[PDB]
């Protein structure tokens, strides 16, 4: 528990997780791919909507 | 059930100064299941913000609001001459009372004038009697009525008026309706201002029956 | 573009009935769930109703449960709200609220409105209509303090809707007081519309007020004396 | 620890309209184990629902609330005269404020009698002077002495009975006591009442001496 | 039926020590947990001590922590409750209450409570019992107003506990006006009781007043004059 | 966000008798992460208990005081002479309003004079008339002004000073400050104290132009 | 032993920057974690900042959010905080605290201050140093009240920090009325010390009265007449 030193008053700093990766992830590895993702059909990846 | 309260009740700023706006979900916590409102008193209100931290599509970008647990809290960067309106919390089962954002100004005093009935309301059947209060700032004002030398409580009608925006200020009357019966045993009606703002407050007697 | 038009509403006898609809247009109705909202004048909002994409399941409020009911057709493509045995509390402002449909696997409403369509007065009371009764108010000698003043009319036991004031046919405005009506007893709404207006002006030039009554037509026109 | 908060602090209806009331634990849930109690004045409080969910045998199906985390309310299906009564709500430790569930009547206006102290209470050392409202409605009022033509308080004391069944309306009364040296060097003893029901606070003054 | 009885209680001074106990007949005392409620005068409810089934543990209250003793004796059936060095502030009337139990496979209390017993006024002050004084209240010329009048009996220094007073032996009401009694400094209790009878009636019918004082047994009837 | 009341606001109580103090804190739990802080007002804040239950050294085993989640609660065994602190207490984020902790004592006549401005005060454009109110207990009076023989008030400002240790009673005082111009026009200058263990209200005037 | 010296502060313009130092003397300045506290004059003490062991991370309240800056300098054993654009409410005094740890396997705060070094006044406003005025307050004829009455000295027109003030050379205490210096319109202060002595003595020894002005060094004596 480390609640007393992370946590401030007014919000924090972030701290992110994933919602979507597209393929089973071999072990030991990571994304850092901060690029918008889109779940609709319309297209997006560049586009912010 | 669910009772969403916004705090404070009243908050005034300059044109420019940015401020925000607490409103505490009273049972447990929303989830961020939260939205916010901007409605002028002339129209219907519009969307500011949905799920407590995004924004909607046309809004500007001063407006920015987070706010998690009980705390559900607005942010605004910075202030244009549009406030003039009442801020609504969305929970889903509830809304918010309303939170009035006004322009601040100096003191002001105001000018306080006494009206009788006209002589077409004195054979109507029931006189009245108003006083006006013009040019008046801040929205914080007592008026009191002396009827033969005696003070007198809930037989008036107080009403206000919505500040204007071309000078930024309000005017404020209150009427006095009474059967004839009664209106012509006194003899002296004065009112009574008092004001925060005033060095003194503001007396001024009318005498019935004109001269 | 994409609105809502409400239909119905205005004076109503209390414990009567009453139909409000919502005819919708730019946007797929069938699939976005709908909410029924109202606001008493003066008064923070406050949220009345829900109904499904069907029209089928529906959350009336625990104030309005047992004589409000809410249907949705799709192939008609509005929205019908009826109302029995009204009371007094319920006079307000009604307006029809979209809610927020994702749209995905699943439809999942967010609960959260996106658009307010122009909603409708309805108002419930034992009054009836009648003409509202005027007369000028303008200040005499020792009650007008210096070259400037202020006058106006004060309109009484007028019943119907909140009515618009005018003088000289609109032509000046000079920081006009909309003031707007207040209740008192026996449910007559009556204002006191005033124009700042140096007092040292009149002889000139004719002031007339013009109190622009729609509901009945009874539009009356009236003179001010000095005294 | 945890404190009942109950809402609305009183309410009052006409004898057929039927009410809710909320109360909230202050932090958490306790799995929903509530209950209410109706006090009347007189007896000692009844159970009327338990669990926050099933109403306890014998008590009228018309009682019947629910509710889950912070808060819990109970809704009053309609009403008749037994609503005369304080609803406290219980949680493990602590018990609500409660409510006054009162009934609703007509404004009433007050009628005041001013008592003197009589020869046997003057020479016990001591005089006690006292006032008596009478059938009044609703139950908000402030009544004040005028002694020597000025008025003065934190010396007096204040009671008031509680509603009567047959008529629904009230008596308060109010006595000022002082020593008798300072009761004879002032002259003028003068009773009003201040009610919202009431076009002007009606004022009796006294004179001192009897003939 | 079932029903709770407490026996104890009266004027204790202060720092002094006193034992209620609380009688239990029509169900079983053995299998229900049992509770301590205080009320006190014109106040809302506070929850004092807790006993189970045999009084191996206690819930004592932060404001009885340390002074107050609940003993549960099952074998002759009854609740007790002793205290020592109680205060000024803890006078109230107490009610024994029970704890609701399923009984089954596991006794399972659900901290609801399911009836009331008579509760039992204590009294904690430095006074002592006196005498009341009683003296007349006859509204004399040019204090009456109109017919109708009212005319009653004002009591002073009445330490005990509330009196109950009477008018013509209770042969009438007219409306009485109970006002309960309320303390003063040094410990006295006030009582004022007034009967709304019209001025014109006395010379006809005697009025009297009687004040039965129940704890010292000082039985005090009185006349009234019409000054 | 978090907001702590400290109730009651004044604790009078005798030097030998106990004295407890409980805080009231608005949302959620904290683990019972707590302190209390006493502040003598010329000294700096020092730390009574920490984590609520245990006590830190040095401070006397009288300070003794527990609570667990929704109030807490601090016990002071018995009473010394230097309770004249206020007692705050330090949540998360945010600091209480505070209690401040008094010795009871016996009801006091106030004494009041009013000093008049001076020439050299009368010179300079404006002045000032003060009025002083000596050894006075409780903490509870109000001051007013009767200008022209008129009650006048939010022109004036007041002032109270801090209790005193060899007799424990405060003197009282209330500044009025007018233009020279507006001070020659009235007449006649009274100040009156209003107090509960007054038997008389206590009038004191003034007359311009001394003797 | 273990104490914060508190550096820096004083008179700054509204808009300006100010700069603080805490030293710390007596135990290690490298792992507790720091805080920053102050206390509005004759108001609540509320929270300012707070800073970590290393000095990466720092918490600001939202009213200090955007002009103060904390630094903690571990090598350099000094607790520093930068200000601008300090507002007119900011005229306050600022305490360096400290931030409990354990220094188990964790460090472990525990958000419990332990030891409060002396703070500084920090004072921003719009005027500028000036010497204060100071003129008799001696009582004449009908205005002592019985054989006591109080003589004393008011000064007016002192901006600068609180001043000291003595009679007579300190020969004589005979009750001292401090009456902390107030604030007016202009941003000033004022303040009104009195000593209370009999009236029948004055003649055979003078009554003078000396404020001692630190700031600007600006020491002034000055007598007091019976009028
Ligand atoms: C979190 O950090 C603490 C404290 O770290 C200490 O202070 C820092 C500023 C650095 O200088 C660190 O190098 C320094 O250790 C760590 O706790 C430390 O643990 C060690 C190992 O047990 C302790 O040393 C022992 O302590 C006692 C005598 O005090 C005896 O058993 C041994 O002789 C030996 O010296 C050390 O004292 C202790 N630090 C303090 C300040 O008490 C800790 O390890 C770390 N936590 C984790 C999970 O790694």
């Amino acid at each position: 528990n480390s609640n007393n030193l992370d946590s401030k008053v007014g919000g924090n700093y972030n701290y992110l997780y994933r919602l979507f990766r597209k393929s089973n992830l071999k072990p030991f590895e990571r994304d850092i791919s901060t690029e918008i993702y889109q779940a609709g059909s319309t297209p997006c990846n560049g586009v912010e909507g | 059930e669910i009772v969403m309260t916004q705090s404070p009740g009243t908050l005034s700023l300059s044109p420019g100064e940015r401020a925000t706006l607490s409103c505490r979900a009273s049972q447990s916590d929303s989830s961020n299941s939260l939205a916010w409102y901007q409605q002028e008193p002339g129209q219907a209100p519009r969307l500011l913000i949905h799920d407590a931290s995004s924004r909607a599509t046309g809004i500007p970008d001063r407006f920015s609001g987070s706010g998690s647990g009980t705390d559900f809290t607005l942010i605004i960067s910075r202030l244009e001459p549009e406030d003039f309106a009442v801020y609504y919390c969305q929970l889903y089962g509830s809304f918010g009372q309303g939170t009035r954002l006004e322009i601040k100004r100096t003191v002001a005093a105001p000018s306080v004038f006494i009206f009788p009935p006209s002589d077409e309301q004195l054979k109507s059947g029931t006189a009245s009697v108003v006083c006006l209060l013009n040019n008046f700032y801040p929205r914080e004002a007592k008026v009191q009525w002396k009827v033969d030398n005696a003070l007198q409580s809930g037989n008036s009608q107080e009403s206000v008026t919505e500040q204007d925006s071309k000078d930024s200020t309000y005017s404020l009357s209150s009427t006095l309706t009474l059967s004839k019966a009664d209106y012509e045993k006194h003899k002296v009606y004065a009112c009574e201002v008092t004001h925060q703002g005033l060095s003194s407050p503001v007396t001024k007697s009318f005498n019935r029956g004109e001269c | 573009e994409v609105q809502l038009v409400e239909s119905g509403g205005g004076l109503v006898q209390p414990g009567g009935s009453l139909r409000l609809s919502c005819a919708a247009s730019g946007f797929t109705f069938s699939g976005y769930w709908m909410h029924w909202v109202r606001q008493a004048p003066g008064k923070g909002l406050v949220w009345v109703s829900r109904v499904n994409r069907d029209g089928s399941d529906a959350d009336y409020a625990d104030s309005v449960k047992g004589r409000f009911t809410i249907s949705k057709d799709n192939a008609k493509n509005t929205l019908f709200l009826q109302m029995n045995s009204l009371r007094t509390e319920d006079t307000a402002v009604y307006y029809c609220v979209r809610e927020a449909t994702t749209f995905g696997v699943i439809i999942m409403p967010e609960w959260y409105f996106d658009l307010w369509g122009r909603g409708t007065l309805v108002t419930v009371s034992s009054a009836s209509t009648k003409g509202p009764s005027v007369f000028p108010l303008a200040p005499s000698s020792k009650s007008t303090s210096g070259g400037t003043a202020a006058l106006g009319c004060l309109v009484k036991d007028y019943f119907p809707e909140p009515v618009t004031v005018s003088w000289n046919s609109g032509a000046l405005t000079s920081g006009v007081h909309t003031f707007p009506a207040v209740l008192q007893s026996s449910g007559l709404y009556s204002l006191s519309s005033v124009v700042t207006v140096p007092s040292s002006s009149l002889g000139t030039q004719t002031y007339i007020c013009n109190v622009n009554h729609k509901p009945s037509n009874t539009k009356v026109d009236k003179r001010v004396e000095p005294k």
